[PDB]
């Protein structure tokens, strides 16, 4: 029992914290607010059985922008990857990448 | 311990009896410690040695029933010829309980798992062939 | 099952399209039997206040019957609704899914061969 | 990163002023249970959470939804007092009043 | 207590599990929850002696407990949704935890522990809304994620709960006890039909409500605690051992009674969906509820107990106590299976 | 997935415009109003196509259009500026109160030599309209097709067929 | 995920453990509950400044109040309790076995 | 080891965990609550949130802890305690071992190994603070929740003051 | 009405003082002619970028610059 | 770098949309020395 008195009276008592792609203070984004709005206009109106399934891209999508698992992933690969070359001595690192380049603006 | 009923399952009946007697070992071996888990933590033993001694009467009751049932299914099955067969599986229910009644030293209680486990038995044989379904997923 | 048929509007006893309906009748045999167990628990509430059961209170056993035909009413009415609601969701489904619901041959028995068991 | 290394300081100079004032010296050989207290106790809990729920007042006053900051602050305070009218009028502020 | 705090504090019990029940946000949800709880434990403690204080501590932490489990499911869903939206859950994990603590919450086996304990150690009105109210917002709550709860998770604790509230039972006297095993094994029947039918869950609550609210007004009305108590109301007020009978005969499900109709759909429910065992073995456990059922009719209606001399002065008093919608919820608890297709109200 | 598109080192190149935030915050009102169009050229452009890879081009126009800004104050003003600057610079918050007449000393010369006119409070906080040539992005989240929603209900509503159906109810 | 989350998840089954194996004292059992919501504050808060999800900011602090008063109605009942038996073990508690 | 700051703190915070949760006596519990307390505290204040961590100290450590050493002080006046302190920061440093020289572990979930620095947002916020919008929108956006959780407190206030009367 | 008033600002003036003042904080802001001015100096504030609009060819009250006479106005905020 | 790494894309994206992600920390400033990085994530925070 889900009494839906907050649509039947027309009260927004809750529905403004519940997403991230809502109205905010400021204008302030979400940082996943275009992966939230694609997933949220995605999976709207066709059910949730449809949804787990249709859907599943922009979920994914908007899974790893909230946790950032596979990049966190790739960047172990090319830290680990580049600290086993740099134990072999097989690369330097550029000087861009060592701090003797006096950055752009 | 669901994987320890698949790899139970997953050996034909009559065929490796040592590793189905190891593997109904160990689903009565879980069973145990779930029960000994529970009996510690509800019921409070007068010492640490008290508890360890419970919880080693149990696992290995409720081990041995595993095992005396798996060998005596498989051993049917080899000797009948006849793996898809519930009444196998009624013969080592019974056997089962037998040692059930012998853990606790008693006949009647023997008897008594002897008929009881052998009809689960049976019934667990008959729900693998026909796929009768406990948790049944939600369909309609 | 049909919650998300009725969550668009939510929050209505009887919807709109409900009225397309035939109401009840007043002489619904489960709105009298609505009403008899108005009068049941008329009598019940004189039984354990110890009044005389039949006589005592007629305007309180009125209330009963009465309060119990005029929410039984509303009660039969959802009811219904529901039910064709059901109908029309399972109709709408089926005409919307002809590979999921074919027109099935039917053989007559000169075709049909069931086995015999003698009972002997 | 300076607020750290001054909590740092401040924690040593500490420390060192007491481990001198234990030490310095050593070189010379030479109830019931109160209800009431309890209750003021609980009183300040929940009077701070109320009071955690006015602090960020000075940034709400800056919005563009005024009628309802003023509404809802007035009202926040007001349930403050309506808890300090009860704790007053049940006699629950006596003996510490 | 003032009836003015009583008023103020009993519709806070019912703003909570309102709260819980209209909203959409999972803060709101938790909000309501512990509002709940707030409210409720000076009902508990209304006759300020130690078995109420035990019973309130004892609730104060399972509840406690379980909604510091639910608001970690919550912050589970949010880390892998980032959303807070009332609905199925993002993680099985989250579904885990929530289950769990709308489990506690409820007080279904094996997290069944406190129900006779609380149940026991408070008055018999506040036992009423322990049994019947709130049971409301948590099953409300299961209501709405269930496309996410695990069934084996949540089977094994129906299939417990029945089992262990049958067991119970068996071994009572006192009646708080009966009425919170007799509470156990019908939110297992609850929880069983949950996944295949949430609507025969919603029906088994409603009857369950009703039958328990006639079970403790009836104990009300005679001021009866105990077993051996309620044997003497055949001496006082005889209607009253015809109504426990009845309503004891319900509530073990037997037909032509209302609390036949839950089971008997639940059972039409589980053999739609292939499992067969499963209501079987539910039914043949709720044989143990209606064989203590039976040991109350037998103490109360079915025979005659001795009574006291002191009787006699009873018997020049009329019962003032308002018994308040008790003929309604006796009708209704008896009477209402010929009415059994209305059921489709709650769709 | 997809092989990530950037620009290279030499698209990205640019002549910069290297003075400090007091140098900017004093030139500020005058550069809101004289470098008016490519900025807001640019940021009509980074609202839209939500990706800085699309947006390079009028960025360095931006890029080239405050050079020319600054040039123009070196060439006629560089001494009352860099007395207002100065001031601001001296401050931690970098306060405009504290430098009114360095400020009135620079809108003076500014007025004079170059006839800029000083915004006046709540002009560059003004949405403005902006004539571009470019397209607008028809699709600028880059979203896929939509999946089809549930049909509708529709029709009449018409009784249950013989009622409830519910095992032996004739209603 | 990262790092952090596991560590104040791991604070949370650490205080829940704590919280699910009594030694005596109730108020013990008071301070394990009140270490599972501070890792729940935790937690909450890491993920909302992580998300810059702006109206969440506001939940933790509704997640203190609640619970802060859900604290002061527990230790209303160990005083209580403390009012009947001189202490506030929990072992006193056990009248409702019957 | 400076870009692993938020992960030590998060260190010596299930280290007072598994200090006050063995339950020594619930005044050093209290302690250890409040040293846990604090170093929470300063994990929040390195995500950036300063008047969350400052609402840790204020509200939960000098409003709520305050109280409960209060009732502690007024109610109270191992070898279990000792090996469940031991036994869980075994099991923290061997978390730790783990995910440091794997940069990835799954105890329940899955966790990178590497500093916490990297899931950050690159841009600023202007003249605000995100956090202090969000908060300062209880009063305007969410008013249903200031109704709630004033009546919960009036509430609460009323309830402490008829459980503790014994009338 | 008024020998009530002078009784419970002789005995208590602590409250008298309090209840005047939380009466007056509660009225007198929907009797205030500068109540409006409060709202039209937030929403006159400028936290975010004024984010341009696309030149369709059709927006008169719409300016291409800040300096242009239409858009909306700040007179009343430097006159008051 | 990554030549050693068999299957490895260079510049695979992570996410399946083709739209501009903002880059993450890690991204931006991860073949960085520990001082541009401490500066980059806690240089706001720490100061002052
Ligand atoms: C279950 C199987 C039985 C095992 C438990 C036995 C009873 C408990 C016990 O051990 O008590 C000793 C002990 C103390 O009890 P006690 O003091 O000895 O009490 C008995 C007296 O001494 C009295 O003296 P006694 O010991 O000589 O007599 C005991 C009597 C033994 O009876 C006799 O001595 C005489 C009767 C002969 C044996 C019974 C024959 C029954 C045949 C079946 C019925 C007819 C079917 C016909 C069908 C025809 C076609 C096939 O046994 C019983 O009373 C138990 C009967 C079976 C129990 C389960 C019934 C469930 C019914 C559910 C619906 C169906 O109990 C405990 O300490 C509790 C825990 C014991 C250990 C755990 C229990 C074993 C669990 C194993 C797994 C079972 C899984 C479930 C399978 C079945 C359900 C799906
Ligand atoms: C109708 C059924 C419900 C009646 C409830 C009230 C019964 C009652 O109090 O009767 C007493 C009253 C006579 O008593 P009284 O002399 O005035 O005063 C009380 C005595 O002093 C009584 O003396 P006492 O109390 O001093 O001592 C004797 C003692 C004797 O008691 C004992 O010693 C203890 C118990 C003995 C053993 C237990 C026997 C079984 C009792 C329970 C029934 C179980 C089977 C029911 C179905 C199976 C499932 C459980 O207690 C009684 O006799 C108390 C009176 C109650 C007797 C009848 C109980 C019926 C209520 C429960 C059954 C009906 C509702 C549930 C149905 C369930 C599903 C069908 O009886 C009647 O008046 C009967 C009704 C006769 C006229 C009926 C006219 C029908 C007109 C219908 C059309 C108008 C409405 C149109 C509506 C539609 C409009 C659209
Ligand atoms: C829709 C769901 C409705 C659920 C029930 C709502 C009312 C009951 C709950 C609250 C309560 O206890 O109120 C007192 C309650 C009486 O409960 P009680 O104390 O147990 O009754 C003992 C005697 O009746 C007390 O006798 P007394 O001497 O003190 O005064 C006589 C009294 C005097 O009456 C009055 O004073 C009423 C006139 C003033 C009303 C307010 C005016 C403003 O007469 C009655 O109340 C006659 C009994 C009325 C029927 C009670 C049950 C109502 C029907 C429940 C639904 C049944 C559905 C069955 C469906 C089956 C299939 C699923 O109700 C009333 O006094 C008024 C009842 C009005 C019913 C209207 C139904 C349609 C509403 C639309
Ligand atoms: C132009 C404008 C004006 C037009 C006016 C036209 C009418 C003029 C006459 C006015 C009166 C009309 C009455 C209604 C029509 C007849 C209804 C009927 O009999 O349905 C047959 C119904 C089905 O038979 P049918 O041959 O297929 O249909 C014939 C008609 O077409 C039936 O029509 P249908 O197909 O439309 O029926 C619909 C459906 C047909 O039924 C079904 O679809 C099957 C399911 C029925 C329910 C089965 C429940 C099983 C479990 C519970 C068992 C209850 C325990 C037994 C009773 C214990 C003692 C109280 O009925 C229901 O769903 C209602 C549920 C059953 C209630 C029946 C009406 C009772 C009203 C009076 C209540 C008084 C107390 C009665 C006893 C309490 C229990 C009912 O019969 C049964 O199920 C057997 C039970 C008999 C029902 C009660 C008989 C009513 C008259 C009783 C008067 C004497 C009372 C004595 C004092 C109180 C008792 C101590
Ligand atoms: C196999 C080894 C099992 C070891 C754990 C169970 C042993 C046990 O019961 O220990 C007793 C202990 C209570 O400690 P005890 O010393 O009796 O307390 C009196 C104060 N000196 O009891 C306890 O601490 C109860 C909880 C022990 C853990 C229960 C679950 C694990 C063990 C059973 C399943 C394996
Ligand atoms: C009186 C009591 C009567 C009980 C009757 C139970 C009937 C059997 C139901 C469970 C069963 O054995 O189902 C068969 C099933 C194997 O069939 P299948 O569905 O193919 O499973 C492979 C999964 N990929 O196997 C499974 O699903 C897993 C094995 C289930 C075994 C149940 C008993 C285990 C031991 C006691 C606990
Ligand atoms: C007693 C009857 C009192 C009826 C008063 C009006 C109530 C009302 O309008 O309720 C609307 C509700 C249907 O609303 P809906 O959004 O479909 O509910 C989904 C809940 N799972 O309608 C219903 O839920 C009606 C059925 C309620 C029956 C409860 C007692 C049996
Ligand atoms: C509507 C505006 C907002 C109102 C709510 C916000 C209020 C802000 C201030 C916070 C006050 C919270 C606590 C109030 C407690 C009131 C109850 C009380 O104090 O009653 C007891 C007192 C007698 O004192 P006693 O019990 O003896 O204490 C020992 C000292 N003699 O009894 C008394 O002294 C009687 C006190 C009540 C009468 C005071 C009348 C003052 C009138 C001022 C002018 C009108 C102001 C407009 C508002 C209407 C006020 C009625």
């Amino acid at each position: 029992p889900f009494f839906d008195v907050q649509k039947k009276l027309g009260v927004d008592l809750d529905h403004w914290m519940t997403i991230q792609s809502a109205e905010q203070p400021h204008r302030i984004p979400a940082r996943c607010h275009a992966f939230e709005k694609e997933w949220i206009e995605c999976a709207h109106g066709i059910g949730s059985i449809r949804a787990e399934k249709e859907c599943k891209i922009e979920f994914e999508d908007f899974r790893e922008c909230l946790l950032r698992q596979k990049t966190m992933k790739r960047l172990n690969a090319i830290k680990r990857q580049r600290d086993k070359l740099i134990k072999e001595g097989k690369y330097t690192p550029p000087p861009h990448h060592s701090g003797q380049e006096d950055l752009r603006p | 311990a669901k994987t320890l009923l698949h790899q139970y399952w997953d050996i034909p009946e009559g065929t490796e009896c040592h590793r189905k007697t190891y593997a109904a070992t160990s689903i009565g071996g879980a069973s145990g410690l779930v029960v000994s888990a529970y009996s510690v933590a509800l019921k409070t033993p007068t010492s640490f040695l008290e508890g360890v001694a419970r919880t080693g009467r149990y696992t290995f009751t409720a081990a041995a029933i595993g095992a005396i049932f798996g060998l005596t299914s498989c051993i049917s099955a080899q000797v009948r010829e006849k793996p898809d067969d519930p009444l196998n599986y009624l013969i080592g229910g019974c056997a089962g309980g037998l040692t059930l009644g012998a853990r606790t030293r008693s006949y009647g209680i023997g008897a008594a798992a002897c008929a009881y486990m052998g009809l689960t038995a049976a019934l667990v044989k008959m729900g693998q062939l026909e796929g009768w379904k406990v948790f049944a997923e939600p369909k309609v | 099952m049909m919650t998300g048929r009725q969550a668009r509007a939510p929050l209505q006893f009887l919807p709109d399209e409900a009225r397309s309906l035939p109401p009840p009748k007043l002489t619904d045999p489960r709105l009298a039997y609505i009403g008899f167990l108005g009068y049941c628990s008329g009598l019940i509430d004189n039984a354990i206040r110890r009044r005389p059961v039949l006589s005592a209170g007629l305007h309180r056993q009125f209330l009963y019957i009465t309060s119990f035909v005029f929410v039984g009413y509303y009660l039969l009415k959802r009811q219904d609704y529901m039910y064709a609601v059901r109908d029309h969701d399972m109709f709408s489904y089926i005409k919307s899914h002809p590979e999921d619901f074919p027109e099935k041959d039917k053989k007559t028995y000169r075709e049909v061969f069931e086995e015999f068991h003698p009972v002997r | 990163m300076n607020l750290m290394i001054t909590l740092l300081t401040n924690f040593t100079l500490a420390t060192l002023l007491v481990t001198i004032a234990f030490w310095l010296p050593q070189l010379n050989v030479y109830l019931p249970f109160s209800m009431k207290f309890f209750l003021v106790a609980i009183t300040f809990l929940l009077f701070d959470l109320e009071i955690a729920l006015l602090l960020p007042l000075p940034w709400a006053s800056q919005t563009t939804n005024l009628n309802t900051m003023l509404t809802m602050a007035l009202l926040l305070i007001f349930l403050l007092a309506v808890s300090l009218a009860y704790e007053w009028t049940q006699k629950g502020l006596e003996w510490t009043e | 207590m003032n009836p003015i705090i009583l008023i103020i504090i009993l519709m806070t019990v019912m703003l909570g599990t309102i709260i819980v029940m209209i909203s959409t946000h999972w803060l709101l949800i938790w909000i309501g929850f512990e509002m709940n709880m707030l409210a409720i434990i000076p009902i508990m403690m209304k006759k300020h002696n130690p078995r109420a204080t035990e019973a309130s501590t004892k609730y104060f932490l399972t509840q406690s407990t379980a909604s510091m489990l639910l608001m970690m499911a919550i912050i589970i869903n949010l880390m892998f949704s980032g959303q807070w939206t009332v609905m199925k859950l993002f993680n099985p994990m989250a579904s885990m935890l929530m289950t769990m603590a709308l489990a506690m919450k409820l007080g279904m086996a094996p997290f069944h522990f406190w129900v006779p304990e609380v149940t026991q150690g408070i008055p018999l009105s506040s036992g009423l809304i322990l049994l019947t109210w709130q049971k409301l917002a948590p099953m409300s709550v299961l209501y709405q994620i269930l496309p996410s709860i695990n069934l084996d998770l949540i089977l094994t604790l129906s299939i417990l709960s029945i089992t262990i509230g049958g067991w119970g039972g068996l071994n009572q006297t006192q009646l708080r006890k009966i009425m919170a095993y007799s509470s156990i094994a019908h939110m297992g029947w609850m929880t069983a039909v949950l996944l295949y039918n949430p609507t025969m869950t919603l029906l088994n609550l409603i009857i369950y409500i009703i039958m328990t609210s006639t079970m403790f007004t009836l104990f009300m009305a005679n001021s009866t605690t105990t077993t051996l108590s309620l044997s003497h109301t055949w001496n006082k007020a005889p209607i009253m051992t015809i109504l426990v009978l009845i309503t004891l005969l319900s509530m073990g499900g037997l037909p032509p009674l209302s609390g036949f109709m839950p089971k008997w759909m639940i059972i039409q429910e589980m053999t739609k969906n292939d499992s067969i065992i499963l209501p079987t073995l539910m039914a043949i456990t709720a044989l143990l509820n209606l064989y203590f059922y039976m040991r109350l009719t037998y103490s109360t209606a079915l025979t005659m107990f001795p009574s006291t001399n002191n009787m006699k002065m009873k018997w020049q008093f009329p019962t003032t106590k308002r018994m308040t919608l008790l003929p309604t919820m006796t009708v209704l608890s008896t009477m209402l299976l010929p009415l059994t297709p209305i059921l489709s109200i709650l769709e | 997935p997809g092989i990530v598109e950037l620009p290279s080192l030499e698209d990205l190149k640019v002549q910069e415009v290297k003075v400090s935030s007091s140098v900017l915050k004093a030139a500020a009102h005058h550069y809101g109003a004289q470098c008016d169009k490519p900025n807001k050229e640019f940021m009509l452009c980074r609202w839209e196509e939500k990706d800085p890879r699309r947006c390079l081009e009028e960025g360095k126009l931006v890029n080239q259009c405050a050079l020319e800004f600054f040039r123009q104050i070196k060439r006629h003003c560089a001494e009352p500026f860099t007395e207002y600057w100065t001031c601001i610079d001296y401050s931690g918050l970098q306060l405009f109160r504290r430098c009114r007449k360095e400020q009135a000393q620079f809108d003076k010369c500014v007025l004079d030599k170059l006839g800029w006119v000083r915004p006046d409070l709540g002009e560059l906080s003004k949405v403005t309209k902006v004539k571009t040539d470019r397209p607008l992005p028809e699709n600028p989240y880059h979203s896929r097709a939509r999946p089809e929603p549930n049909p509708e209900v529709e029709g009449d509503l018409k009784p249950a067929r013989h009622g409830s159906r519910l095992f032996f109810w004739t209603m | 995920m990262s790092l952090v989350y596991m560590n104040i998840m791991m604070a949370f089954t650490v205080s829940l453990t704590g919280l699910l194996m009594y030694r005596s004292h109730l108020m013990s059992s008071l301070l394990c509950l009140e270490g599972m919501m501070l890792s729940l504050f935790i937690l909450a808060t890491l993920m909302i400044l992580n998300s810059h999800f702006t109206l969440a900011s506001m939940m933790p602090i509704i997640l203190l109040v609640f619970a802060a008063c859900e604290a002061a109605l527990g230790l209303s009942l160990l005083v209580m309790v403390s009012n009947t038996y001189g202490t506030d073990y929990v072992q006193n508690l056990n009248l409702l076995q019957c | 080891m400076m870009t692993y700051i938020v992960f030590i703190l998060s260190i010596i915070f299930v280290m007072g965990f598994v200090g006050f949760s063995s339950k020594p006596s619930p005044i050093y519990g209290g302690l250890g609550l409040i040293v846990s307390g604090g170093v929470g505290c300063g994990i929040v204040l390195n995500f950036g949130g300063s008047f969350l961590g400052l609402m840790v100290f204020l509200i939960y450590l000098g409003g709520m802890m305050v109280v409960f050493g209060y009732t502690t002080a007024m109610a109270t006046e191992n070898k279990v305690v000792l090996g469940t302190f031991i036994t869980g920061l075994l099991m923290e440093f061997l978390m730790v071992y783990y995910v440091l020289k794997d940069k990835e572990v799954e105890i329940v979930f899955k966790f990178n190994g590497m500093g916490d620095w990297v899931i950050y947002d690159t841009g600023d916020s202007g003249f605000f603070s995100e956090e202090a919008m969000g908060i300062a929108a209880l009063y305007s956006y969410g008013t249903w929740l200031v109704i709630v959780t004033g009546w919960s407190l009036l509430i609460g206030v009323v309830v402490i003051m008829e459980i503790t009367r014994g009338n | 009405v008024a020998a009530f008033l002078k009784n419970v600002w002789a005995k208590e003036p602590v409250l008298v003082a309090s209840f005047a003042i939380a009466g007056l904080a509660v009225i007198l802001p929907t009797l205030s002619p500068y109540t409006k001015y409060s709202l039209m100096i937030n929403r006159a504030t400028p936290y975010n970028y004024p984010v341009p609009l696309r030149d369709d060819g059709n927006m008169p009250d719409v300016p291409s610059h800040p300096q242009d006479p239409q858009g909306p106005s700040l007179e009343w905020l430097k006159r008051l | 770098i990554m030549k050693d790494v068999p299957g490895w894309k260079v510049g695979e994206s992570v996410f399946h949309t083709t739209r501009w992600v903002t880059p993450m920390m890690g991204e931006l400033y991860g073949l960085r020395t520990g001082e541009e990085i401490l500066s980059s994530t806690y240089g706001f925070i720490w100061y002052t």
